[PDB]
Parts: C-alpha cells; structure tokens; sequence
C-alpha cells in the first residue's frame, strides 16, 4: 500500500518576526493519519539560528508501521517548487515522531525580496508525503 | 533530523 | 508543582493469558484523580504485533484535563525496576484518555522464563505517575 499526498501551507506576513530563536508556529493538521508542519523561523537552536527549521509531525497513532519519504519545497508567485530539500531514505514515523530539517532554508536569503520567494510578505511551504505500508 | 529522541508515547 | 505517586499491579499466571490482539486487562484504581493501568498481552495492534502493551489510564477526573508524566518498569524476582520506559515530558490527560507504550516489551522476551521476569509466572509492573 502506497499512499502519497500533499499538504500546501500558506505563513502570511512572514517578515513579521514575532517567533524568536527556538520558538515554533505549527500548522492546521492535515491527511490524505493526522499530521502537520512545525517550522521554527530563527531556528531550532543556536547552531541553526540562521535558518529556518522544518518538520513533519505525525500527530495520530497509526494501526501498522508507518514509513514516510517526505519533500518540502518553497512555491514561488508562479506556484513553482524551488529550494526543495527531499529525506534520504524513509523514515519510520511513530504517534508523537517528527522528522525533517533543522537547516532547511537561509533566513537571509528567504526575507531577501530579490529571491521572490515572500511574494506579497507569504512564505507558501509545499509538503509532499509518499506513504508505505 | 527529528526534535525529540527518546519514546513518544502513543494514545 | 509536583504530586508523584505509583501504583504495583502483579498479574498471576501470565504466561495462561488467553487475550488476543486488541484484547486488554485492566487493573484496579489508584490514585495519590482515579487511575488505572492497562494492558493487551498481545499488543494493541499490528505495529505492535508480539508486543506487550502498557497504558496509564485516567478513569475520573473533576476538571476538563491533567497533565501528567509518567514511566512504567517491571519488577524482577528481587524487586528491583527492569526494562523502563518513561514518557519523558508531560501529556494531556482527559477522563478517559490513555497514554503509554504499544511497544512496552516484547512478548517473547517477557514469556522466556529464562529472563527471570515471570518469577513463579507472576508478572510484575511499577508505575510511577507525575502530576505536574
Ligand atoms: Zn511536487
Ligand atoms: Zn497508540
Ligand atoms: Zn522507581
């Protein structure tokens, strides 16, 4: 059984910066299982202060074992992924169990305008979960 | 990478 | 603020338990808020297939939620805590609502008399709850 889905998630007025190192914003939960997105916009921690953090949560508790590749990509103004950053192998997702990328993104380079990845101050996160059970 | 370690509990 | 308390549950002639996956026992209630342990000797599922499963259960709470860690042990023939898993933060519990480990330990691990864990087929659990 292979199931694979998606989740779109939209952070307006990202430039904002009310989120300081460590701390988290959390998405709505999604399905194609409940899960959702945890993103930490001045990092997890002090090594990776610079960079925005990103991970998948598995918020339910599944029936048999779950292992999930997962891509997370930045859509651009034309609905285009760039910057994607896709796991190595699968991983073994249990109730309670994130996994993703401490350093997913430069900071600098996202709330630079020039890149045109905060079209109109929205960051738009673009998830894509490939399910085997 | 994965925020926690340890055993998440399940319910 | 913390209240921390335990509960010992001996389950007798464990290696007879004729619960299959899915099935549970339940303990008696505790309390320092009433509580109970749960357990499926056969696992609680697939994931958990040839697993013994272990539950804190909250069975009556007087306001919406408790926050509680907790840590489950078995006990060998000197009493002594073996084989432990620990929730290591709080979660949120609600009347009725459990929390612990499909994966607690391995049936076959446990069934070996030969681990000692079943002295005289006696299964012996400690769980140690704090409300914080
Ligand atoms: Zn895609
Ligand atoms: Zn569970
Ligand atoms: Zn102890």
């Amino acid at each position: 059984k292979v199931v694979k889905f998606s989740y779109m998630w939209t952070i307006n007025n990202f430039s904002f910066c009310r989120e300081e190192m460590g701390e988290v914003i959390k998405s709505s939960t999604f399905s194609s299982l409940k899960w959702c997105l945890r993103v930490n916009p001045k990092g997890l921690d002090e090594e990776s202060k610079d960079y925005l953090s990103l991970y998948l949560l598995l918020v339910s508790c599944p029936k048999s074992e779950v292992r999930a590749k997962f891509k997370f990509s930045i859509l651009n103004a034309k609905g285009e992924e760039t910057k994607a950053m896709e796991s190595q192998r699968a991983y073994r997702f249990v109730q309670g169990k994130d996994w993703g990328f401490k350093k997913f993104i430069r900071r600098g380079f996202l709330l630079d305008e020039a890149n045109g990845l905060l079209p109109d101050d929205k960051l738009t996160l673009f998830c894509e979960v490939s399910v085997v059970q | 990478d994965s925020t926690t370690e340890g055993t998440p509990a399940d319910g």
